[PDB]
DNA sequence: GTTAAGTGGTATTAACATATCCTCAGTGGTGAGTATTAACATGGAACTTACTCCAACAATACAGATGCTGAATAAATGTAGTCTAAGTGAAGAAAGAAGGAAAGGTGGGAGCTGCCATCACTCAGAATTGTCCAGCAGGGATTGTGCAAGCTTGTGAATAAAGACACATACTTC
DNA sequence: GAAGTATGTGTCTTTATTCACAAGCTTGCACAATCCCTGCTGGACAATTCTGAGTGATGGCAGCTCCCACCTTTCCTTCTTTCTTCACTTAGACTACATTTATTCAGCATCTGTATTGTTGGAGTAAGTTCCATGTTAATACTCACCACTGAGGATATGTTAATACCACTTAAC
């Protein structure tokens, strides 16, 4: 059918902008080369103490105890995002959705 | 005569006759229930054995068994199992 | 000499405290075993046994059966949220599966 | 007289309407065929819009195009939803026929039938080609 | 409003960084709330077991070994902390 | 004659096989497969009757549980047909690939 | 002294279809059956290899139900009802 | 009394046979422990250590480092098909992940065809 | 301070064999110490129950060999079995 | 004898094959622009090396529990054959599910700016943990006793199996 | 959309099947009583390590604005899978016998625990040092928007010739 438009455009000066996915791919390479913890330590440390209040009051934590929790927590979340990414690609997407997390966790045996 | 083989069959049957006096059990379901008791025995005793090793203890006590129960059984199961275990030790201690 | 009373009767249990004590002693778990450990363990084992047999006898009654078969144990364990978690990585022989069909597979 | 300039003005406006309506010259011939029955080839439309055809032909195709431009403006979808067949002669047939000349300029129909069967051409095609051969040889 | 619930301290950029190390290129906006719920469940299971080891030892401080023991008990053995 | 629609009988099979508990693989073809696999590990191997039966109960429980995971991967991809790509994804997430 | 071969094909397509029905599958691709046979062979090889390892350690020549049960437990696949 | 010789030196092992024997005896594994059990276990433990350290030492050389860090242990373990199966449920602290981007996420290489055009 | 034993010097001895001009960080050695401890319990735990299954009171090099075959994946299992029997052969021949 | 049709003869006409040209799609080449990589110098902290010392290991003897080899043998699995019906394999027709194309819209990405919450550091205190030492009671070891539990038989209740009847649902027709 | 029809599942009844429950026997293990001793507990005390507070600097986050590539919906084609039928091919059952193996003693070999002594390997602490993180710089490589080139297919212009058409001459009919 007659589906036509006007392809008018122009440019004089424009600050450089990367396409939607160039920086995201750059970030994947950056954070897969690195080995540091990706969650801030103080916000995570507060979360650990908040959760532990449900189990015991006036609980003390060693510095390495919170660090051991953080290393395990991010390892669990990074590995879960690897399974979540596979489900998104399985469903012919590149965007991970909450249903991909739920499918990955269900197959693992957590749901 | 064949060698004697111990099982929890007579004890699982006694427990059954309290919860369900008129209900029986087949020998295949009794074999599954015997495997369940043995499997849970190794879990609790194995976990309690590690607790003594962690704390440099040479004895497995009801305190090690109670902690193993809380570590293995989930949620409402652990709360009732601790209640039954504590009630039995209290009753056993008061007897002799 | 005094007449023997089993440690199960002292604790008011059905499971054998004396046998559980021997299995703890000979299972290579610790150098020593306390007096209350077999009593505590037999009480926990007896409770967990009664939990399954209660739910399995109900499933046997729901099928108009007066005898527990492996199918009823499978139905009891999988329909209890906590028992299914305890026995999550356990296969019960001749138990089958739960009758679950996905809703997207049903006819319009 | 002024019929020349009136035709020229009509042809320029005809080109403008054809370009505005989005119709190719082959499509123009197809429309003329499906609305009158005398389908014309796109070469005729080219020679028209460039004003190459002869004056008599100019006047002859004026009315058909007038009617088409005055009619097609209403609806195009339904319209969208008899050539003078001119068989070509391949070069070896041309050479064979030229060989058949230089000996008998005007063959009889008895020989014409044999020639037609020999080279696989239609009798009427061979007859008209023979006539035009004579015609162009008598030009000079 | 400023962040109130502690779980909210696991910021969206922090979750995006974890997805980048996981190879994720594009992230739905509902992932972050789902990820915070997932982490809170994981931490509850580990901390509950880590405290259970602590109260058994009759201590008040949660040591790194209690976390390591709790992780091992869940089939998530962690190296480098004892 | 009478014809059911393509999917009515399949749903009927789902209900009857989820209601029963018997083994769904023929015993002799499975027993022969067990003995063939064991030949790669030890020549002249004997098997108890219950040793093969235990292998079949575990094998069918494993396969049924994998098809449940496989089915969820098919529905996730907006399908009702389970494909080999769904088995591969289910086994990869489980940790077998 | 007897030898066997071509026995994975004895796990027939109808038998695989029944397993998918108990798994709640409504519609099955044509290439599932070959994929399933490879999946079962890998699973059976792992369990039998451990079962024979338990058998040869016991200085035995017959594989017992306990050897299979022990092997399955070692893979995190505890099986109730065989000892 | 004769000159002392370590059981590690008799077996030619760097790992302590006498200490492995003690850990077996006080680990509550069996009522008795044979003389060859600590020797066998120490030799297996030493072999696995050399396997990891060989691969991790190779990793350090690729990053032009003369010192193994946890990153190199993770790279060594995860790049070996058999060490990755042995340590499949193990988390190595400060180890990171293997660099791996799925091929569907990589940008579409330059290419262009033509569909049916009516303009 | 009370003494805390570890496999640090033995892991360093092995490292100086395979890679003479290579050091190891203290965090990596903590990981390598955990690896040796973890594998020790896996083999000793499997060997312990092998004796229980077979009603044996003694853990011997046969239980260790079978536990290595059950736990290590294939090529690792046959290389470790070769190393283990080689050491027991050398140990017995020596004294 | 006159008039309409057939036969040629030459002028016009219009379509074919191929020669040009318009316009649009695909490359790509390209500088700017940004980010990652590599070289090189430097300080410090994190490693390696060299010393006490002390607890764990080895050497030595010996007792006794554990395992070995051969014999005999019962238990158990394998092997082969026979027969019947339950299940499988191949084929054919067709429904509908899978997958591609197309379009639209909206949600996520990239980038920008301001600020506040994280981080690194220090300190002071108190709460906790570790060590040491006495001590005593809980647990092991031992022996004698008896009775609970396992094995072996035996039978009435539970379950499976027809067999007929009553739905309940599915699918085509009207 | 109902009526109607065919198929399947469920339900109640009757009857044979089987398998679980109880009675009867023996054996080994649980209890009772006793003695011994060491692991665990409670107390006191040093010390150590974690919490709470303050501080300054800045970078990471939060909120924002575009805008475009991705997800989702719709529509259509196709071809894959399902359902059914029918021949036939093994699985299941069951006997019967052959062959292997797992169990049991019995005697003896040998291997491990236990105790004691002496030393030496390994852990902790201290000095010695060198690898690596950090910075600055430069070079290289990647991305992205702009400019342009050119080839392909369709659509026009040519050269050229089949094909028809107009006209003079002859020839046939009433």
């Amino acid at each position: 059918a007659a589906r036509k438009s006007a392809p008018a455009t122009g440019g004089v000066k424009k600050p450089h902008r990367y396409r939607p996915g160039t920086v995201a791919l750059r970030e994947i390479r950056r954070y897969q080369k690195s080995t540091e913890l990706l969650i801030r330590k103080l916000p995570f440390q507060r979360l650990v103490r908040e959760i532990a209040q449900d189990f015991k009051t006036d609980l003390r934590f060693q510095s390495s105890a919170v660090m051991a929790l953080q290393e395990a927590s991010e390892a669990y979340l990074v590995a879960l995002f690897e399974d979540t990414n596979l489900c998104a690609i399985h469903a012919k997407r590149v965007t991970i959705m909450p249903k991909d997390i739920q499918l990955a966790r269900r197959i693992r045996g957590e749901r | 005569r064949k060698t004697r083989k111990e099982s929890y069959a007579i004890y699982v049957y006694k427990v059954l006759k309290q919860v369900h006096p008129d209900t029986g059990i087949s020998s295949k379901a009794m074999s599954i229930m015997n495997s369940f008791v043995n499997d849970v025995f190794e879990r609790i005793a194995g976990e309690a054995s590690r607790l003594a090793h962690y704390n440099k203890r040479s004895t497995i006590t009801s305190r090690e068994i109670q902690t193993a129960v809380r570590l293995l059984l989930p949620g409402e199961l652990a709360k009732h199992a601790v209640s039954e275990g504590t009630k039995a030790v209290t009753k056993y201690t008061s007897a002799k | 000499r005094a007449k023997a009373k089993t440690r199960s009767s002292r604790a008011g249990l059905q499971f054998p405290v004396g046998r559980v004590h021997r299995l703890l002693r000979k299972g290579n778990y610790a150098e020593r075993v306390g007096a209350g450990a077999p009593v505590y363990l037999a009480a926990v084992l007896e409770y967990l046994t009664a939990e399954i047999l209660e739910l399995a006898g109900n499933a046997a009654r729901d099928n108009k059966k007066t005898r527990i078969i492996p199918r009823h144990l499978q139905l009891a364990v999988r329909n209890d949220e906590e028992l299914n978690k305890l026995l999550g990585r356990v296969t019960i022989a001749q138990g089958g599966v739960l009758p679950n069909i996905q809703s997207v597979l049903l006819p319009k | 007289k002024a019929l020349q300039k009136e035709l020229e003005q009509f042809a320029k406006l005809l080109k403008q309407k054809r370009i505005t309506l989005g119709y190719t010259q082959a499509d123009v011939g197809l429309t003329l065929g499906v609305l009158f029955g005398k389908v014309f080839s796109q070469t005729t439309i080219c020679r028209f819009e460039a004003l190459q055809l002869s004056f008599k032909n100019m006047c002859k195709l004026r009315p058909l195009l007038q009617k088409w431009v005055e009619e097609a403006d209403n609806n195009e979808n339904l319209q969208e939803i008899r050539k003078r067949k001119r068989t070509s002669i391949e070069n070896r047939v041309r050479g064979n026929l030229e060989n058949l000349f230089l000996q008998c300029p005007k063959p009889t129909l008895q020989q014409i039938s044999h020639i037609a069967q020999q080279l696989g051409l239609e009798k009427d095609v061979v007859r008209v080609w023979f006539c035009n051969r004579r015609q162009k040889g008598k030009r000079s | 409003k400023v962040l109130r619930d502690n779980i909210q301290g696991i910021t969206k950029p922090a979750i995006r960084r974890l997805a980048r190390r996981g190879g994720v290129k594009r992230i739905s906006g509902l992932i972050y709330e789902e990820t915070r719920g997932v982490l809170k469940v994981f931490l509850e299971n580990v901390i509950r077991d880590a405290v259970t080891y602590t109260e058994h030892a009759k201590r008040k401080t949660v040591t790194a070994m209690d976390v390591v023991y709790a992780l091992k008990r869940q089939g998530r053995t962690l190296y480098g902390f004892g």
